[PDB]
């Protein structure tokens, strides 16, 4: 996270650390939907070009971490994966498109102040939500700049959603309706962004209706970090409602 | 607990009946340092 | 049409140097 700040003791329960046993390495982002399902962008499980093909005996989720080095004992939770979810239409190749991917917990996790799930939105709330200029939280332990600096606690930033018409004029890359992106524009006086070492981290909003906290996005792409005139991109978490559902139902 | 929940526990597990609320903020009606600016987003 | 510039957000590191510190057993 560029341009953020420490996040606050319990400040996102839902946050999951995906990590490499051997050797040791923080992967990724996550996010806690359940006692035992955890979401995650699918190219941090899945991009051949820089031959990344984990199975569920690769990886470990770390629960309701604040430092991004130490072993919170009595605090964090570790849990092993059962087996891991990519959506088959995940589009690798080009623009990471359905950039998405659910996992599902050996055992079911205990809740505590530390570790508590977010919710996913329902179609109405997505609709109400998820609109320009409306700003949503994202978390992560990746890199503070474009370029190695590294947080020792988890990071926060809050960013507006940005218009589709801006999002596309802003980059050459392919953009679908799975994405959106958020960030400032160049003159709106704040910077901000995601980065490397944030994707499969939760966007997420804080409803008026009802006080609940909505993961809307994941952190999945960009152009380098927290650039002039580049946005954030994001999986539009709702889009791909039908096939987190359809998952969870089959397993 | 102004929630709807659209998963089968069964399937899902436990745990969105009460989701999106955090021990040490909503549930103790304590604020973050920053909610206060999304909330903001929506006025403006 | 082109994704040449396109960054993943996943890169990693542990940046004190060589260390996490362990968990489980
Ligand atoms: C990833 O690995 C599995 C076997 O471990 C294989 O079935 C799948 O084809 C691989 N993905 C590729 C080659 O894109
Ligand atoms: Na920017």
């Amino acid at each position: 996270i560029v341009e953020g700040s420490d996040a606050e003791i319990g400040m996102s329960p839902w946050q999951v650390m995906l990590f490499r046993k051997s050797p040791q390495e923080l992967l990724c982002g996550a996010s806690l939907i359940s006692d035992r399902w955890v979401l995650t962008a699918a190219h941090c499980l899945l991009y051949p070009p820089w031959d990344k093909n984990f199975t569920e005996n690769d990886l470990l989720v770390r629960i309701g971490k604040h430092s991004r080095t130490r072993y919170e004992r009595n605090i964090e939770k570790i849990s092993m994966l059962e087996k891991i979810y990519i959506h088959p239409r995940y589009n690798w190749r080009e623009n990471l498109d359905r950039d998405i991917a659910l996992m599902k917990l050996k055992k079911p996790v205990a809740f505590s102040d530390y570790i508590h799930p977010v919710c996913l939105p329902d179609r109405e709330t997505a609709a109400s939500l998820l609109q320009a200029g409306y700003k949503g939280r994202v978390t992560g332990w990746g890199n503070l700049k474009e370029t190695k600096g590294q947080p020792s606690v988890l990071q926060v930033v809050n960013l507006p959603i940005v218009e589709r018409p801006v999002c596309k004029d802003s980059t050459r890359i392919r953009i679908t309706d799975n994405m959106f992106c958020a960030g400032y524009k160049p003159d709106e006086g704040k910077r901000g962004d995601a980065c490397e070492g944030d994707a499969g981290g939760p966007f997420v909003m804080k409803s008026p209706f009802n006080n609940r906290w909505y993961q809307m996005g994941i952190v999945s792409w960009g152009e380098g970090c927290d650039r002039d005139g580049k946005y954030g991109f994001y999986t539009h978490v709702f889009r791909l409602k039908k096939w987190i559902q359809k998952v969870i139902d089959q397993f | 607990s102004e929630y709807q929940t659209f998963f089968n526990p069964r399937t899902f597990g436990s745990g969105e009946a009460d989701c999106g609320l955090r021990p040490l903020f909503e549930k103790k009606s304590l604020e973050d340092k920053t909610e206060r600016e999304l909330l903001e987003s929506y006025i403006d | 049409a082109t994704n040449a510039t396109l960054d993943p957000r996943s890169f990693l590191l542990r940046n004190p140097n060589d260390k996490y510190e362990p968990f489980w057993e």
